[PDB]
């Protein structure tokens, strides 16, 4: 398939968009990431992954509560809600933070 | 490799209090307290006096890179009034100029 | 258009509030400018002011070793230019805003588009 | 190819160079695309020509056709860097006034939020910003306010004494 | 009062918050311990650019002929003077 | 008196620039601004790492052409792209020139993420303000 891969680079090197203008090497830039993707609407990236509206917030069953008998489920629930408060976060590592949290206070 | 030696001192004392994120960060949230228990926060307490320098996270006071100053800096620039004043004396810098008012 | 042609809803925009930001007065003079004049280009009935600027003068001294007896301090004649677009649809703001930010202007004359959707509520 | 003369006079005669000038430089630099360009470009820009609903003015019957009133904004990025955290705006300023169906939630939901409910017009702004995101935080916003409505149908017992 | 207690009480239990109230003082350790702390700012590490692998990149163009470092260049020859006079 | 960026008069038909000739009190009045970057902006945020890049831009093409950048450049970003205007002077053969020029462009073009681009100042006059 030698003839073939040469056709192939061929193809490659001469029908695809070359330069020789220069509204031709804008449309390499905008297509080689060079160039924001305008208009620049924020989304090329900045995605914090999904929520699917429903993911979030929802903490109330995902808590462990201790024994009821101590502030600590307070404070637990407090710092769920900082954290639903924080839109700086996503849900595994909310769930790690929580994790962590409930292990440090209640190892014992 | 800077050339001074307080950007240096300033660098290291940034990146130890940034580094160890996790001990710092519960030491300052669980010190300073009148809820919860406090056998935590005295364990803390310890935690922060037993350990060394260059680690608390009390380290930040603002210097720039052309002189490396403390007396007078601003964080939306990183730098001093005299490097700022020295770059707008040279028209480096926009919307800068005399109080014109 | 080259945008392929599709047959599903569209969102209901409204208000493209803009507000511009700069200090150079010429620049956003300019910029505020060929704003309105491709605006109506367009053909969007639109207003035109002067909001508040606003100045947060710094302090610094005048010299750089000793001195205080005579300060000085660094300002800016900066100003704003809220290019708003009272009702419209979407992808024309969107190509508008595409067009403006294909050249925009240096530093200086920094735009802040806002739209205001609508959508069912239930 | 505009020898335009730009710099300030030494005393009694004309500015400095002719060709480049460092101001010419300075300037924001606008001298492409010309009123011709700018026509060419304005008739290349004429597709897209999607129409709009005259659902009046004066801030009103847009709200009583539909009263959420969600911000998609698309803010201008600085630098070399796209990453803008600025498009996570997002609030659902619904004009209750318009829905104007509660018959026992009216007593439920003046408490159920804090810092809303006006006198001239109920602007329900409450804003929902939890999630990482715009529209996903938009529709469990929406959600919530059906299941909040849901809840207040069937108002409870102890409600009535405030 | 207690009717307010009972409603926000209601209010988390559907909404999924905080359910009874206490001392404001737990909103400090809530973002010291979920948001950012203090030395964690964003002009921090990057108030200061560590100056070692821009140093390398540096004396890399150096070596390559397309880049000049006067300052660093008479340094080195002011000590190699001063080593020539020394010591 | 004040020497933030003038020169007093001397002799007559001495080397001279427009940045090398102005007072402290003109930096927006008889003098432009070299640096239109988005930094120093309001109500806008983010100034400290637009004027760090800056700079290092700056000082990385002044030692790129030797002995030929008089006055520091004049960056423009408009969104995506790196403008330069440097004062460049006409050095030596083109041959180098477009050789440097597009190994400079390529270079930070794949470093900096944003097309760079540079025009040499091909005046045979520079931009004297003062006869001093």
């Amino acid at each position: 398939s030698l003839w073939d891969v040469e056709f192939a680079k061929q193809l490659a090197t001469v029908n695809e968009q070359p330069l020789q203008n220069g509204f031709e090497e804008l449309i390499q830039w905008t297509k080689e990431g060079k160039l924001w993707e305008f208009p620049i609407n924020n989304e090329a990236g900045f995605d914090d992954d999904g929520s699917e509206f429903h993911e979030h917030i929802f903490l109330e069953k995902h808590l462990e509560s201790f024994p009821k008998q101590g502030p600590i489920r307070h404070f637990m629930e407090l710092v769920t809600c900082g954290l639903s408060k924080n839109p700086y976060l996503s849900v595994k590592q909310k769930v790690e933070h929580i994790e962590w949290f409930r292990n440090y206070f209640n190892e014992k | 490799h800077y050339v001074d030696w307080r950007m240096w001192r300033d660098v290291k004392r940034r990146k130890m209090a940034y580094e160890y994120a996790d001990e710092r960060l519960r030491i300052n949230s669980l010190r300073k307290n009148t809820i919860l228990p406090k056998i935590l926060q005295d364990v803390a307490d310890e935690e922060i006096a037993a350990l060394p320098r260059d680690s608390c996270p009390v380290r930040i006071r603002n210097r720039c890179v052309m002189t490396s100053r403390p007396r007078g800096v601003k964080r939306r620039w990183r730098l001093s009034r005299i490097v700022f004043r020295h770059l707008a004396d040279h028209g480096q810098l926009s919307g800068i100029q005399r109080a014109t008012w | 258009p080259v945008v392929t042609i599709s047959d599903e809803p569209d969102i209901l925009y409204k208000r493209l509030s803009v507000l511009v930001k700069g200090h150079d007065k010429a620049v956003l003079d300019s910029y505020e400018y060929f704003a309105v004049l491709a605006a109506k280009e367009l053909g969007i009935s639109i207003k035109v002011h002067e909001p508040p600027r606003k100045i947060e003068r710094f302090t610094l001294l005048q010299s750089v070793h000793i001195y205080k007896k005579h300060r000085v301090q660094y300002e800016m004649r900066t100003l704003y230019r809220c290019l708003e677009l009272e009702h419209l649809t979407g992808s024309t703001a969107d190509v508008y805003l595409e067009y403006i930010q294909r050249n925009l202007p240096e530093g200086v004359a920094m735009e802040v588009t806002k739209t205001q959707l609508e959508q069912l509520p239930e | 190819p505009l020898p335009v003369r730009m710099g300030y006079p030494v005393k009694k005669g004309v500015p400095m160079a002719k060709e480049g000038n460092l101001e010419l430089l300075k300037i924001p630099n606008f001298l492409h695309l010309t009123p011709v360009a700018i026509k060419k470009h304005c008739e290349a820009l004429k597709d897209f020509c999607t129409e709009w609903p005259a659902a009046l003015d004066s801030d009103e019957k847009c709200e009583k056709h539909f009263p959420i009133e969600i911000d998609s904004t698309d803010y201008v990025s600085s630098g070399p860097s796209v990453r803008n955290p600025r498009a996570r705006v997002v609030v659902l300023r619904v004009k209750l006034s318009s829905l104007n169906l509660d018959d026992h939630a009216k007593k439920k939901l003046i408490k159920l939020v804090g810092e809303r409910y006006c006198k001239t017009t109920d602007v329900l702004t409450i804003k929902t910003d939890r999630c990482p995101l715009r529209r996903q935080n938009y529709d469990y916003a929406v959600y919530l306010l059906t299941v909040l409505y849901h809840e207040s149908w069937n108002t409870e017992e102890w409600e009535k004494s405030k | 009062s207690e009717y307010a207690f009972r409603m926000s009480r209601l209010s988390a239990r559907l909404f999924g918050e905080v359910t009874r109230p206490t001392n404001s003082k737990s909103m400090k350790v809530v973002k010291l311990f979920s948001e950012l702390p203090l030395a964690k700012k964003k002009e921090t590490y990057d108030w200061y650019p560590n100056h070692h692998t821009y140093a390398e990149l540096m004396q890399t163009l150096r070596f390559l002929g397309l880049y000049r470092d006067e300052h660093q260049d008479f340094m080195d020859e002011q000590k190699r003077l001063k080593k020539l006079r020394g010591k | 008196k004040n020497r933030a960026a003038r020169v007093r008069v001397s002799k007559g038909d001495k080397p001279v620039t427009y940045e090398e000739a102005h007072a402290p009190h003109y930096i927006a009045h008889r003098k432009g601004w070299l640096s239109l970057h988005t930094g120093n902006l309001d109500g806008e945020d983010h100034a400290a790492e637009r004027t760090v890049e800056d700079v290092f831009l700056r000082k990385f093409m002044w030692g790129t052409f030797p002995g030929c950048l008089a006055d520091q450049l004049v960056l423009k970003r408009r969104g995506n792209q790196l403008e330069i205007c440097a004062v460049v002077l006409r050095q030596l053969s083109p041959h180098k020139y477009y050789f440097l020029v597009g190994y400079s462009e390529t270079l930070l073009s794949y470093f900096y993420k944003c097309p760079v681009r540079l025009h040499l100042q091909t005046v045979p006059s520079k931009v004297v303000y003062k006869y001093l």
